[PDB]
């Protein structure tokens, strides 16, 4: 999934 | 609580409610309680039909009454006048008057609510702002699209479909373009796409992460996160020149850059202390400034068009909520009690707040005053929304 790596920002796999 | 105020049905059915959206308008602020229609006193067509008296029984010193009238050629005219029911009964303090299509009636509203509220706060309406934001609907071959609407949910339209994940726009200050993240390539890229044509400036792709796009005020520069090095980190695009800058160098991640008024600090979400917390750069002279210190994490900031204050998702003790913190202070308020808060971003008068929850599984983005007093859902949308972005004036 789409997702910048970091584990826990808003672009942190938001779609799942 | 709020200020009471009245708001009467306009005089004509008619095409639209504009007292009603007046009323949701102002509400909506935080800063008034329009006195529920079924309670009015009187619904007076015009000034002159005010009796002051009965609205002053009822702790209303303001009364918003108007007109809406057809024009042959098929459009309207709107009038509103604001009628002092306090220390200068009957007087008018504001008016206006002016010709619009029936499309753009929640228009007329919108400006009728900005200047009711600005007369009576002396802060600027955000009545005629709009949102941005990302659907992924249940459409097979683009489910991702980046759309707009009012502040209100009202009159929404695509500016891009998308067969790959969308994520973070971010408006320039001007109004006229949206930065976003896309990963249409099959990898992330960073854009900046024109609303009035369409066409997309391509911005960033380096390898890994080009995320998280922010526009300077003074509309110069773009900052946001790469991840080329190893880890996510701040860099800023001078827009004429095209050159970029790195602004953070660790190992840490840095990301969700938000700026100050000033056009030359940041703030912005690290992990350089274990869990999420707000940190302030200058994105020249660089060695940041930690910036959140209470609850036990804080991320995800959108600082005011003042500098005053931030909100943001603060932890403590469990619960994450969209929280609003003093810059000068460190005083934090909660302003949100929905589950799963997060993507908060500023009216650019400062007094709402949009972000994303659970309302409706995903399918609801929220409203709430950043003095705590209102809370409401938007307009359900057709899929999952996420990364809200309200706009500049326009
Ligand atoms: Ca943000």
């Amino acid at each position: 999934g789409c997702s910048d790596g970091s584990g826990w920002s808003s672009e942190n796999n938001p779609w799942g | 609580s709020g200020r009471p105020i009245g708001v009467v049905p306009f005089q004509w059915a008619a095409p639209e409610d504009i007292g009603g959206i007046v009323a949701a308008d102002l509400r909506n602020s935080g800063k008034f309680n329009p006195l529920d229609r079924a309670r009015l006193p009187q619904q007076p067509g015009s000034a002159q039909e005010v009796q002051p008296a009965a609205w002053s029984a009822l702790g209303i010193d303001a009364v918003v009454v108007g007109q809406v009238t057809p024009n042959p050629d098929g459009s309207y005219n709107v009038a509103y006048q604001l009628v002092d029911t306090g220390g200068a009964p009957g007087t008018v303090l504001a008016q206006n008057s002016y010709k619009v299509n029936k499309q753009w009636l929640r228009y007329a509203g919108h400006t009728a609510s900005d200047e009711v509220f600005e007369k009576l706060t002396g802060i600027k309406g955000a009545f005629r702002t709009r949102i941005a934001y990302v659907v992924q609907t249940n459409g097979g071959q683009f489910p991702y699209e980046l759309r707009v609407s009012d502040y209100d949910g009202y009159n929404q339209f695509v500016v891009h479909r998308s067969p790959q994940c969308l994520m973070s726009p971010a408006w320039s200050p001007d109004g006229s373009k949206l930065a976003y993240v896309t990963f249409e390539s099959g990898r992330s890229a960073l854009v900046i796409q024109t609303l009035a044509n369409g066409a997309v400036r391509q911005v960033a792709s380096f390898p890994r992460h080009n995320g998280a796009p922010a526009f300077s005020p003074d509309g110069s520069k773009l900052a946001f996160a790469l991840s080329k090095t190893g880890s996510l980190n701040l860099y800023v695009m001078d827009l004429a020149s095209g050159q970029i800058r790195q602004v953070t160098d660790g190992r840490s991640n840095n990301t969700e850059p938000t700026w100050f008024p000033d056009s030359q600090n940041l703030a912005f979400t690290s992990d350089q202390a274990g869990r999420p917390q707000v940190y302030k750069v200058n994105i020249n002279g660089g060695a940041p400034q930690r910036i959140t210190w209470e609850g036990s994490q804080n991320q995800d900031a959108d600082v005011s068009s003042d500098g005053k204050f931030m909100v943001m998702v603060s932890s403590n003790g469990g619960q994450q909520h969209i929280a609003k913190q003093d810059l000068a202070t460190g005083g934090v308020q909660v302003l949100s009690s929905t589950f799963l808060d997060e993507t908060p971003s500023l009216a650019p008068n400062g007094t709402m707040v949009i972000y994303s929850s659970s309302q409706g599984m995903g399918s609801v983005l929220n409203l709430v005053s950043t003095d705590g007093r209102f809370k409401a859902r938007l307009p359900a949308t057709d899929g999952q929304v996420k990364f809200p972005a309200w706009s500049p004036y326009l």
